[PDB]
């Protein structure tokens, strides 16, 4: 037996042009989430897609990206995407799917095309809607009807009620000081959240020289990331949103309905309406895409008399192709389905029979049609009902363009050859107008040229933006009589069903990536499973659970005792409520939300797939079903019935309360423009006695005086809790996905977690408490010292060094870690026989080993190699001293912040950015008794009140 | 005996693999992409052809760190065949057929500078379709960068004068 | 196993043409037909001195 | 004892290489040499457990042959089969109870004694050490070392009368076991369950003395946690049951001993289960939360381990004898000179 | 050894990215075929490079210096921290078929990240095969790891100077 194996080796047969084989090769490409694409440095390692990161050029990028795109890699490198063109199950060859779609359309050209259907999901990308304009052209009688379940058809017909024409809204937070989001979760993934969240926290910001702070005012029935990042949050019904607009309408003084309310939302109306009318121009009225049209037009009209048009909110002209109300459009489809009108029936992505709502009956309006055509990179639901099913191409694969929020339309720039094959959208429509095997390149490249010219391609391709593709500002005329005649609906009596898009799932596409599905959701931190969120007091009211929910509510002088109660009231989690909401059964597992609003449940649409992949097949119970074309995110009536069977629900976090300690600062603004040290000054004064700590330790430690030290600093007064972090961490770093059973047994593998923590002086409504919270890299590391084999030791540079290659077990640096980042591979965890995640695996970061100790390591990859890089070139210009700037090393999780609440760079490097930051006063370390002296130090969130409201 | 992380399932720079019909997990250029930042809008940068004919002309000026650079290149990529001084004698046409041109004949002499980018970025004539044919010089385009090319033939120009 | 003993080069190198280059491009000297040479260090100086036409 | 001792090492040596995660590299907490250079870190107190347990296991044993090799000329004496002999004989190595080898015997004896009563309580303090130097709230408490000393030899003599008792009773030696021989057994069991008790008293001492909100919390998690029952039987296994050993009927009483050594082995372990994984379960950080739940896999591997120390305690049995023949014949000797000297 | 010390073929022509990634390149059929289009042709040793490149599968090298995926060589700051071929690979010139001269030891390593000053060689005299260090060599490696900015034994024996 030898050392190794013989380790072939396999190069190039020619060899490609523009690469260095070892360098890791950044192209500018497009990710889509409903339609909106968004700029992204996708890290092509070995002529393959690895890592997504942010187009700092691009509009809906920044330099940061969400989750979805984040995850983007793993949804290509799924096992499960469809390979081969399926006729009737059975494979079959693309040539001969498009030999029988000519003779499908040349049979359909006798009439004028009123057999021939379409339905594709919101379409931005100009390329693909000129197609379907010319297929329009030349078959008269053939619609378009697009949908997809979550879509801005209320947003639309909201623009179309107030100016009777379509706009897009687009928001400048930057120059906002008040926000205010009548169930406007702007601060999750959808269109422009990465700008919107990075103005919200660049104007969110304090340091001593700040002097100016936003504040965000939300209603919403669940609690999310944007009523995270609240000041100010009031949980109402997702119902009496509608009237709590108008109210605030009439208090404003523009046309509204006087609604009567409760005490609790009359105060939190006159809050909002004594905080505007004093920021004319700085402020902005955001409302949510789930709210009706006469929300978004009367907030359109707040807006508008408030004078924020041109300084905060913005109108231009509409990006999505054509602008329609996509859930009529599907309705009028499935009514011609059950006609019998049509006869050729096409899509693209969408997953109709899945995602469409269940009174409409989509499979069983689909089986009457002669033949059908699918797209949608897997066998989906409706690809295993439909005949000829096409796999398309992934858009890191795909050639293709995609307009951002406020309209970029940037190119889906391909980082390798399709794996499976598959076509694109744009060479279906190829095909479909009487152009068979026509390259999506070329396609795409015919668009633009004479549009842009090949100069402006070659600068939109190296770059990731065109720059004359910007929707123009507009100035739209407010219809105020057409506003004020509109029925304006109440909320119903009785227990609503809110229908809200997953976190991690979204719709239901990325079901099957394991990245979302392990990863642990916000302001819930399940895993693998949906849940029926509901308030602690709505529990009660509901199932008749044996408990008080009164007994939340106190000060600090019983906080400890209203913490144990809610551990009390947890654990019941799971039981199975039967929710007969409209003609149709869930019976799905409760969860408890305690930000949540009353006598409201929220399901999270995406789930109870059945042609889903290996991974997420049947995960959650699915909504849809009960979801209603009339109501596709609120509800009337519910019978919600406790039906015992406990079922086993999977958090990653299991306690939601800080215990008395201080982990978690919060702070005001005025008293932080007083001092901003008074956080620190009264956490100490209250535990020791005096405003400092005189911490003593036993241990020199090292020195680092001339040296290059790494720190992290995390701003919790600009995290929201987006997960983004956490799924580039794990893209980057090649984190294992484990079980549900994994993660039941206490086994999740996440080197960063966000830790949610619930803390208020009433926890059936707390405030929601994010902190990311990784490997501090302790200069005197008790996980260190433990160690028996000297596996993890410590840097020169000042880097806690987690060898696995040395690692042997014994898990003692978990138990001497006060933190607990550190996870173990109990089992073979990391997968070995996919050939698709062997793809998606680093390969510059190991890929750890059954009975290995794996914890974060501020991405040391990047750290070796701008070391690396700045070494050389030191001696290659003579310098004898290597120089590594402040922008050279960013980690993944702080490029893929979408806030930039976490920022790396030098610690004894005065002029960087965190050292900027640890010289604040508001710059705190975790349990600074234990004489650890982090590197990941944390910034005190630092609240800013109103005075007619809390102070 | 140990074998736990020595052959990883990660993809390493030229591993094998058998998910791909080449056999190769390292993957080509897709025809018809530039990485970021990097434009590809000036013309004569990248080929020397700019209205059907040959330039005699530079995209920037020449430099002694570019002719250095040039004379690095050529002594890496170029002088193998051609020779350190240009005359065409060395090993390869001794032990084989190749024969390379002298660019100290005229020629090479009253040769452009954009046929010189040419001539390293694609080579000679191919096969033609009649009476057969073969490719001699075989072009360097893919390992030597354009930039690096446009030294290569600053050099050979140094080299001209060199042999003048 | 040892350290292999390579069999050593009996026949003609690239040394010969390395050195006879290099020797060719230094020191000045004459052609065959020329007038004079210009070594390294010097043509690329004249070359750097009298520029490139450039566009 | 001390082949149970030997065996009980034996059981808990294979217990960091079964759990350590990786087994077949326990030689790296080893200082081998390597091509790489490669020390253990030895601040760390599993490396101090490496040679702890190493120097533990190897004097045990060898104390245990010196004292078997007189025994050993016995048996070869008094075997009848002629290859049986050299059974013994080669382990006995021609003893021959010289006088002059008898001198030097009773020195190596005497220095091998004063050299192992500091050598056990280094390695049970060691083996306390392997929490008591971790910033664990649980653990970071400093009394464990003679904490741990007191509760080892409390857990022994509890397995130690729990295994004489049914030899004494199954052969004949009850001249050579008595009643006072169970009685002061039973007298040390109270002394150093005391002792633990003033240990567990300290635990409360500190908890409740500390301003510290995690030393409260500890106290809290252990009286009213998910896993109190562990705190709860701890109490009434190591704090109740040993009151009736106070009483000298109690003590003579043969049942009730038994009785009380299984509920002080049951107890210890709910000890462990308590310095272990309670603190261990609730930590600084209140997101880093769980609850710790045994499976099938580790209790089969306790229940094997019970029977590995039992199948080498009846093969010792078999082949070897119980008690020792020699210094009991001196305690007879030494019993008749007492008597003549009256 | 025929085709360094006979040809004369510099090593990055065929190891082109040495100097600048981790991964030195092991070539491609088309860096073969640019000279083996002429010499040597219809011969069944060269048979198999002819077969490739016809069709895209390669030629399944047998990697020599094997490490074991969690120790992440860089070549590029090696070879320009003046650290030459022959000290690391040995005598690859003279070599007919490709051996390993020592074990890649991680003690054999850190000899190197400790004491440098024994084994650093001008920058310029890293490519170069017939470089023998001088009598003394200490004095002139204290000069050098002085003039290149090598760091201390500290920081080149840190744990995730190699280990990932
Ligand atoms: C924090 C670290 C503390 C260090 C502790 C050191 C204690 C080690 C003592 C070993 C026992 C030897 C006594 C022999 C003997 O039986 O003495 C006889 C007299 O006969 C003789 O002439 C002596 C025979 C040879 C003695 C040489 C010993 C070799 C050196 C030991 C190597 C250790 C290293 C560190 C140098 C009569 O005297 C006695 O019987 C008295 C025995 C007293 C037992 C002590 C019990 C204390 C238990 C606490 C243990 C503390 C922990 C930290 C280990
Ligand atoms: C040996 C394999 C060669 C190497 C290395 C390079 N070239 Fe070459 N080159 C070679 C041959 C055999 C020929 C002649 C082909 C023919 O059919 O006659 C050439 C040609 C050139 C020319 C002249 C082109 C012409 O006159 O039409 C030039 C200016 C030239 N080669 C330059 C050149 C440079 C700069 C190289 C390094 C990148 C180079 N050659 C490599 C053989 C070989
Ligand atoms: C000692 C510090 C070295 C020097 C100087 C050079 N190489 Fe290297 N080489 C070295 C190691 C330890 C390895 C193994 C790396 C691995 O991951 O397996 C290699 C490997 C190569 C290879 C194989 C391809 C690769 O791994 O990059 C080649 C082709 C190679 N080395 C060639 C090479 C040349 C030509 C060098 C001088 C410019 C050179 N290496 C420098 C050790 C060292
Ligand atoms: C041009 C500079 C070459 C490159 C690049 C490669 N080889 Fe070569 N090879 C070349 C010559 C001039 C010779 C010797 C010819 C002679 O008559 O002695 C060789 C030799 C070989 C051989 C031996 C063939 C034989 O002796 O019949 C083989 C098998 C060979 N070369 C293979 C080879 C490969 C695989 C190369 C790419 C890494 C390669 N050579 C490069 C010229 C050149
Ligand atoms: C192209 C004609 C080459 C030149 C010039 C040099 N090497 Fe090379 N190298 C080449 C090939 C085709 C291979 C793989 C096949 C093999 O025989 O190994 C290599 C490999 C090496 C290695 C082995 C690395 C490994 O696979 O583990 C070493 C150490 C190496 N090359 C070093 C090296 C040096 C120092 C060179 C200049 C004198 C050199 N090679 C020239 C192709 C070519
Ligand atoms: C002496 C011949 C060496 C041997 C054997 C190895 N390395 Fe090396 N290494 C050497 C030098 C002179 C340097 C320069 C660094 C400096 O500051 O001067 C390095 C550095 C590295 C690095 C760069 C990391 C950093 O500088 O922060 C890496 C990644 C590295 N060495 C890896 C490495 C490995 C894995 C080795 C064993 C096969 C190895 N080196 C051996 C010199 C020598
Ligand atoms: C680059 C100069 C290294 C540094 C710094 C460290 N190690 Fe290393 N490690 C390196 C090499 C070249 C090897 C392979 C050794 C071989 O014989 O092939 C290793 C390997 C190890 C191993 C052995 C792994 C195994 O056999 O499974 C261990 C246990 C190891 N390295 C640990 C280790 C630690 C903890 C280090 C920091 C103090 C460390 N190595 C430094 C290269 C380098
Ligand atoms: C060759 C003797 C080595 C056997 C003992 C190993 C030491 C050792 C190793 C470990 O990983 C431990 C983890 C927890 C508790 C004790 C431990 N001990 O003792
Ligand atoms: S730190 Fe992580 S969770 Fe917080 S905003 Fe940034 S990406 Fe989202
Ligand atoms: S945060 Fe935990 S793992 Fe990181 S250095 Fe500190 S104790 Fe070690
Ligand atoms: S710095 Fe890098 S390794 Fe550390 S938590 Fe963030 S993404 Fe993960
Ligand atoms: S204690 Fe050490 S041996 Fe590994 S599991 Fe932890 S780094």
């Amino acid at each position: 037996c030898t050392y190794q194996p013989r380790q072939y080796i396999a190069p190039f047969d020619r060899q490609p042009e523009g690469r260095v084989p070892g360098i890791p090769q950044y192209f500018a490409s497009t990710l889509t989430l409903g339609g909106y694409g968004t700029g992204v440095l996708v890290r092509s390692n070995e002529g393959r897609p690895t890592k997504v990161e942010g187009n700092p050029r691009h509009p809906a990028s920044l330099g940061g990206t969400d989750l979805f795109a984040q995850a983007e890699i793993l949804t290509m490198y799924d096992p499960d995407r469809s390979t081969t063109v399926l006729r009737q199950g059975v494979p079959s060859t693309w040539a001969e799917f498009t030999t029988t779609l000519g003779n499908a359309l040349t049979a359909a050209r006798a009439t004028q095309g009123a057999g021939v259907r379409l339905l594709t999901t919101t379409i931005t990308s100009p390329s693909l809607a000129a197609q379907i304009e010319q297929f329009l052209q030349a078959y008269p009688q053939a619609r378009w009807y697009q949908y997809e379940p979550i879509n801005r058809d209320n947003v639309v017909a909201g623009a179309r009620l107030a100016f009777g024409r379509d706009v897009t809204t687009r928001y400048d937070l930057s120059a906002a000081q008040v926000v205010v989001s009548l169930d406007a979760d702007f601060l999750a993934p959808g269109p422009g959240f990465v700008a919107y969240a990075r103005a919200f926290a660049e104007r969110r910001k304090v340091r001593k020289d700040s002097t100016t702070m936003n504040r965000l005012y939300v209603v919403e029935a669940s609690p999310s990331t944007t009523g995270t990042a609240a000041d100010h949050r009031l949980p109402l019904r997702a119902d009496a949103i509608a009237a709590f607009t108008g109210a605030l309408a009439n208090e404003l003084g523009v046309g509204g309905a006087p609604a009567t309310l409760s005490p609790k939302a009359e105060e939190f109306l006159r809050a909002i309406a004594r905080d505007l009318e004093e920021h004319r121009g700085q402020s902005v009225v955001i409302a949510g895409d789930q709210q009706p049209p006469i929300v978004h037009a009367l907030a359109h009209l707040i807006n508008a008399e408030l004078g924020n048009v041109g300084q905060t909110v913005f109108y231009h002209e509409p990006v999505e192709a054509r602008p329609t109300n996509q859930t009529e459009e599907l309705v009028a489809l499935v009514s011609e389905m059950a006609a019998g009108r049509v006869e050729t029936l096409i899509m693209i992505g969408g997953n109709p029979v899945y995602n469409a709502p269940g009174d409409l009956r989509f499979a069983d309006r689909m089986a009457s049609v002669p033949l059908t055509i699918h797209l949608s990179q897997f066998v989906d639901e409706t690809s295993a009902r439909a005949t000829w099913h096409i796999p398309q191409a992934h858009p890191l694969e795909s050639w293709g363009d995609a307009r951002a929020f406020d309209g970029t339309a940037s190119i889906v720039q391909p980082l390798i050859e399709p794996l499976y094959g598959g076509k694109t959208a744009n060479e279906l429509l190829a095909a479909m107008l009487g152009q068979p095997e026509a390259e999506s390149y070329d396609l795409v490249r015919s668009f633009w040229l004479e549009q842009i010219g090949e100069t402006g391609w070659q600068v939109a391709l190296a770059n990731g933006v065109i720059a004359e593709t910007v929707a123009p500002v507009i100035e739209p005329t407010l219809n105020e009589g057409a506003i004020r005649a509109t029925p304006i609906p109440q909320p119903g009596d009785g227990v609503e069903i809110v229908f809200r898009p997953d976190p991690s799932l979204f719709d239901g596409f990325y079901a099957n990536n394991g990245w979302l599905q392990e990863l642990p959701r916000p302001l819930t931190k399940l895993v693998w499973d949906n849940a029926a969120l509901m308030s602690p007091r709505t529990a009660i009211k509901l199932l008749g659970l044996p408990f008080n929910a009164d007994r939340l509510i106190g000060t600090e002088a019983d906080d400890r005792e209203r913490q144990q109660y809610l551990e009390q009231l947890s654990k019941v989690n799971g039981t199975i409520a039967r929710i007969e909401y409209r003609g149709g059964i869930i019976e799905i597992p409760i969860w408890l939300l305690p930000g949540h609003a009353e006598d409201s449940i929220t399901l999270n649409l995406g789930y109870g797939r059945t042609h889903a992949g290996r991974v997420g097949n049947n995960v959650g119970i699915d909504v849809y079903p009960i979801r209603t074309s009339d109501s596709p995110w609120f509800g009337a009536g519910a019978r919600v019935t406790n039906t015992g069977r406990t079922y086993l629900l999977v958090s990653t976090q299991d306690h939601w309360t800080l215990e008395g300690r201080d982990i978690y600062r919060v702070g005001e603004f005025k008293k932080f423009k007083e001092d901003p040290k008074y956080i620190a000054k009264e956490v100490y004064q209250e535990e020791y006695g005096r405003e400092t700590p005189n911490y003593q330790s036993l241990q020199p430690g090292d020195d680092y005086t001339g040296r290059n030290a790494w720190g992290m600093t995390i701003n919790l007064n600009a995290c929201i809790g987006c997960n983004a972090c956490v799924v580039a961490c794990q893209a980057e770093n090649n984190i294992a996905v484990v079980g549900k059973d994994q993660v039941s047994r206490g086994r999740e593998m996440h080197w960063i977690r966000i830790d949610r923590y619930f803390a208020g002086e009433d926890l059936d409504n707390p405030s929601i408490y994010m902190m990311p919270v990784n490997c501090m890299q302790c200069e005197k590391a008790p996980c260190e010292v433990v160690c028996p084999v000297a596996a993890t030791v410590h840097d020169y540079e000042g880097l806690n060094n987690m060898v696995y290659n040395r690692c042997v077990g014994t898990k003692y640096c978990s138990n001497n870690c006060p933190y607990k980042v550190r996870r173990f591979n109990f089992l073979q965890y990391s997968d070995t026989t996919t050939e698709t995640f062997k793809l998606a695996f680093n390969p510059d970061v190991t890929v750890r080993i059954r009975g290995v100790m794996e914890k974060c390591t501020y991405c040391v990859q990047r750290i070796s190699g701008a070391r690396i890089a700045a070494k050389r070139a030191a001696v290659q210009a003579g310098q004898s001293s290597y120089v590594i700037s402040d922008g050279a090393i960013q980690t993944a999780c702080e490029q893929a912040c979408p806030t930039g609440a976490i920022v790396f760079g030098d610690i004894n490097d005065s002029n960087s950015r965190v050292a900027k930051w640890k010289a604040e006063g508001h710059n705190y370390g975790l349990l600074g008794f234990l004489n650890t002296v982090p590197r990941t130090t944390y910034l005190a969130r630092v609240r800013n009140p109103s005075e007619e409201l809390e102070k | 005996c140990h074998q736990d992380m020595y052959d990883q399932q990660k993809y390493t720079t030229y591993e094998p693999s058998s998910f791909f019909a080449d056999g190769r997990s390292s993957r080509p250029n897709v025809p018809g992409t530039t990485p970021f930042e990097v434009v590809k809008t000036d013309e004569f940068l990248y080929t020397g052809l700019i209205d059907g004919q040959e330039v005699d002309a530079m995209p920037f000026p020449v430099t002694k760190d570019l002719l250095l650079r040039g004379q690095l290149k050529y002594n890496i990529y170029c002088a193998v065949c051609h020779g350190e001084a240009g005359y065409g004698a060395s090993m390869v046409a001794e032990r084989g057929g190749i024969v390379p041109a002298n660019f100290h004949q005229q020629r090479l002499r009253e040769a452009p500078l954009s046929h010189f980018f040419v001539v390293i970025t694609n080579g000679v004539y191919r096969g033609d379709p009649e009476n057969g044919g073969y490719q001699s010089m075989y072009g360097y385009a893919s390992r030597i960068t354009p930039e690096d090319r446009w030294a290569i033939a600053a050099y050979i120009r140094a080299l001209q004068l060199s042999q003048n | 196993p040892f350290t292999p003993q390579p069999a050593p080069v009996t026949g003609n190198t690239y040394r010969t043409y390395v050195n006879d280059a290099r020797t060719l491009l230094n020191s000045y000297g004459y052609t065959m037909e020329g007038k004079v040479h210009i070594p390294i260090d010097r043509a690329m100086d004249l070359i750097v001195e009298r520029g490139l036409p450039v566009r | 004892a001390e082949a149970m001792t030997l065996f009980a090492v034996a059981c808990a040596g294979l217990y960091p290489i079964l759990h350590l995660g990786r087994p077949w590299l326990f030689y790296w907490l080893i200082p081998y040499p390597n091509t790489h250079g490669m020390w253990p870190q030895f601040r760390s107190a599993l490396a101090w457990d490496v040679f702890a347990i190493s120097t533990y296991a190897t004097v045990s044993l060898v104390f245990w042959l010196v004292g078997l090799i007189p025994d050993f000329a016995t048996l070869r004496d008094r075997a009848k089969n002629i290859w049986v002999k050299r059974l013994y004989g080669i382990a006995a190595l021609g003893w021959r109870g010289s006088a002059r080898h008898w001198h030097r015997y009773e020195m190596a004896s005497i220095l091998l004694a004063g050299l192992s009563t500091p050598l056990v309580v280094s390695v049970h303090s060691i083996i306390s050490l392997d929490f008591a130097i971790s910033q664990v709230p649980g653990w970071q408490v400093t009394v464990f070392p003679p904490y741990f000393v007191a509760g080892a030899v409390f857990a022994g003599f509890a397995m130690v009368l729990l295994l004489m008792i049914p030899v004494r009773t199954f052969y004949g030696f009850e001249n050579y076991i008595t009643l006072h021989h169970l009685d002061v057994m039973a007298k040390v069991m109270l002394t150093t369950g005391m002792i633990v008790v003033y240990g567990y008293f300290m635990e409360v001492f500190a908890s409740l003395y500390s301003g510290n909100e995690f030393e409260e919390y500890l106290l809290y998690n252990r009286l009213f946690g998910p896993s109190s029952w562990a705190y709860w039987g701890l109490l009434f296994c190591n704090a109740v049951a040993i009151q009736p050993l106070w009483f000298k009927k109690v003590r003579q009483n043969i049942p009730a001993l038994l009785i009380i050594s299984l509920i002080v082995s049951v107890g210890m372990w709910l000890e462990r289960y308590v310095i272990i994984v309670i603190s261990l379960e609730r930590d600084f950080l209140p997101s880093s939360w769980d609850i710790y739940i045994p499976t099938i896999w580790d209790w089969s591997l306790y229940i094997g381990t019970f029977g590995l120390f039992f199948t080498l305690l009846f093969l010792f049995i078999r082949v070897l004898p119980m008690i020792n023949i020699f210094e009991m014949r001196l305690f007879l000797y030494q019993e008749t000179e007492k008597a003549k000297q009256r | 050894q025929l085709h360094v010390n006979v040809v004369g073929i510099d090593c990055r022509y065929c190891h082109t990215s040495v100097d600048q990634s981790y991964f030195a390149n092991i070539p491609a059929t088309e860096t073969c075929m640019t000279c083996h289009s002429q010499i040597k042709t219809y011969s069944p040793l060269l048979e198999k490079v002819r077969e490739s490149y016809a069709t895209g599968k390669p030629i399944e090298w047998v990697k020599v210096y094997d490490l074991p995926n969690f120790v992440y060589f860089n070549h590029s700051i090696h070879v320009n921290k003046g650290i030459g071929c022959s000290t690391c690979h040995g005598q690859v010139n003279n070599m007919p078929v490709v051996w390993q001269q020592q074990a890649l030891y991680m003690g054999w390593c850190l000899n190197c990240h400790r004491n440098p000053e024994l084994y650093v060689r001008p920058r310029e005299e890293v490519y170069n095969m017939d470089y023998v260090p001088p009598s003394n060599q200490l004095e002139i490696g204290r000069q050098l790891v002085a003039e290149y900015g090598i760091m201390p034994p500290d920081q080149l024996t840190n744990c995730y100077v190699c280990h990932r």
